[PDB]
């Protein structure tokens, strides 16, 4: 009920965000900082790749996105969608898709993959 | 007249299309097996990518062949289950161990042909 | 809403099921092999690691630990709690942490991260 | 309903059985290129073993579903041509040249690796 | 109708059934078994290559089969038939031809023939 | 009393069972459990030297090895005594004494002793 | 009296004469058991070559006894079994399974070199 | 019983003779040329190990030496018996026991046994 | 009760005392000092990480910290409490934590555990 | 019944408890000399560590089987001797010279691991 996401794969911390585009969920703005000080996430990502749309809430999205920035570090929205990003009344780092989203994320942390 | 099965460099890959009862299932169990014995084999691939609904009568004749040819001399595999089909699979219950199924006929391949003569 | 999650950086997939202990819940079931083949996902981890508590039937949480062996590779149930293996009479290899959990199923695919 | 496709790598493959009329073929026809647009490819491999006879306006619809494929790309291998189809019948108007035959499935590949995707 | 023949190349033995199914015929149940301690081989065969069909033996022939691991260990299938086990009521290592079962049943016991 | 003596020397964790013949003790099972996800415990010992003449504790004291390999990573009862082991009225990997089972359990999580 | 237990190189070497009674084999379990404490030994050779016919429920307490062991810490090989006992009491629906029986006791320790000593 | 005996390794195809001692038995060499053009046929072992004795037909059993070498390469007469060659009222390679008749049957294919 | 601990990782003995503030100790002032020779204990750790508090016998415990002194050696205090050592009377070595004083015991007789 | 023994790689263990008389040798001594014959051994490891009491008769055998079996072609090393037999019963009242003698079983079958080469 009371609950929007959170997660721990690595030292990157990332979150997703399913459709629920209200100003009710000023908890989404504190989840990603209460569980961000606690355990230690340089790296953070969105991923918002199903949301359409938002209506008057970048306020308590991407205003608040730099806000992790005097947190830890980078914030990365993860494919914010076409019709999403039409005009906007408003920089950070973003990225395309998760798969190569994340690719760029261990590049800030100064670490790679091997085959 | 029949389920089309042909044949690969020391493989056979086998596919389906669509059935009819189990009267095609018998005749299919009776196609395979004496095609691997009418020439020599070491491994099955069986596509079942375009089927989306299988009768408990049925299951167990994908559950003969995927054993009786264990016994006959050669590693099986049954590449790319429906997720429709996959649930009335085990919703029935059969284990399908040392089947090692994969998700499409190409990367059906890839372990077969590494495992048995690399 | 009914709905949890789906991405994935394409050799794993990760899952996230917070707390909802009802079997009407069948979509994690359902819409959990529908994903399987919309990519080529490759073994998944399920991290239950808040769900308290399933009490009579586990058979669609563990059952469908069956399902994505047949369908793919295998999958992990990463981190369960303790009241949840209080007395489980009714196998399927588990992890404890969601960074450990990625490790040991990453060396399933033949990779790691290291630098 | 009978004629399969079970791409592997890029390289798609055509098992065809024993056919009656040409009314199969157009409903077939379309399907081959149907599949080179979902997919990308390199070269379709027909397999025509199976046939003994062949109707006239069939070879005209064989003869041109080896142009209709050489114009998306991919190259065509018509492989395993049995005596009595080839001896006499395809002495008729075609024009067959550019078109790889091979011998069995097996080595039909090799014959198309060997020239194209490797 | 005798007996059935059976001689070595020295680390296995060979053995052949022609069509002998009926259950008195124990012979080769027995003097099979007798050999094992004669001379100690540790692979074995059997080569029912040319035998149509299994009605009255089910079990016993594979039970034997299983009990040759306490002395010998494990003997090999050679060559079953489509209507051997077309169909059966119901584990056993096989090969498909003498061909191929003797050259990996000396793999099992490290040896080799390399020109 | 209130008292089983748990904690980590190593990676691995050390618990020590005394005389406890007691089937009240079922928090042997609860209380370790609680303190085994408490830190990160990937393998753990039992070392039960002298508990001699132990009814049916097994529904618990084997369960309970159950679960540690569905918490965390393997378990390893340590010496059991004569008349213990024959109580057998109906796997899991067993060992000597603690000072060769916890050698072995570093040979799992790929460590050794050096110089 | 009674039927002994010689150390030899970390190894037990377990020799038995003609016991075809359990209530003298659950008289002598215990001497397996009571010296595996005292000598930290890693693997038992039972030789049972001199013992000519077994009775059924010995076998369902000697078929244990590798539970024994296997459950004390430290493996077991039951060397040269008699062709009469696996074809008059082991084809008895008893459950022999994972138990590492040799054929003499030469390649017993030839084995046993290959659970301690690289 | 339509029969002699048979067997199939991997390129000297061999064959066993049981006692069968008698002129109404020439399918022993009926039965062996039909196999020489059913594959190659190198060099092939007698095997007449089990058999005493036999007096009334050597025109059979020795002229057929000279029978399969002008149809594929030789044979080798492997283990006559004691008091079966004392009978000598009136050449070939040939050599006493089975498990060294391949020791030089594999030498004149250029094979030889490593490891 | 007259039980509390006792070990063996192969040189030393790590010990642990959960929560008895009497003059029971009257049992691990004995019964440790005659495992010293029972087996060649050259370390020994006491773990007094729970325990609050120490009313009136440290002279019972600096004893006991002085007898295997003078009988192998290296008595080592682990894991004082801010509570436990508010006044002190009265040197001995101790450490902080029970995983580093395991590696300190190896550090005074040449050890150190890689891989 | 009677005395055991067991072949070792290319080498001869045998266990010895608590035998009775000269009577018991003898029965002992022609089942030691006779499958030594069967046997191609070159030690024979005499393990008698469990006895309590040796009789003077028995004196002249086992202080005389070491003169039995080096003329028969095998080293003997007499190992496990307890200290009650020792003292006064392979007193100076026999010719106890040249024998071999060892403590344990594992030192004793390493003294005739360096008799075989290694």
């Amino acid at each position: 009920s009371a609950l929007q996401e959170l997660s721990a794969p690595l030292l990157p911390i990332f979150e997703k965000i399913s459709v629920m585009p209200l100003i009710g969920t000023i908890d989404t703005e504190r989840a990603k900082l209460i569980i961000e000080n606690l355990l230690i996430g340089v790296v953070k990502n969105r991923s918002e790749v199903v949301l359409i749309d938002i209506t008057g809430v970048p306020v308590v999205d991407t205003m608040v996105a730099h806000h992790i920035i005097q947190a830890s570090e980078a914030v990365r929205l993860v494919g914010c969608q076409a019709m999403l990003v039409g005009i906007r009344p408003e920089q950070i780092i973003t990225t395309n898709t998760m798969k190569k989203g994340m690719e760029r994320a261990l590049a800030l942390t100064n670490r790679e993959i091997v085959e | 007249m029949g389920i089309p099965i042909l044949k690969l460099g020391e493989c056979l890959l086998i596919s389906i299309q669509s059935e009819l009862d189990d009267h095609t299932a018998v005749e299919f169990q009776e196609d395979l097996l004496a095609k691997i014995h009418e020439t020599s084999a070491r491994g099955v691939v069986i596509d079942i990518t375009s089927i989306d609904f299988i009768d408990s009568f049925i299951a167990k004749i994908l559950g003969d062949v995927v054993s009786m040819s264990k016994l006959m001399g050669a590693k099986v595999v049954v590449t790319g289950i429906q997720p429709a089909v996959a649930i009335t699979l085990i919703e029935l219950g059969i284990t399908f161990s040392g089947v090692l199924s994969a998700m499409d006929l190409e990367s059906g391949l890839e372990k077969l042909k590494q495992e048995l003569g690399e």
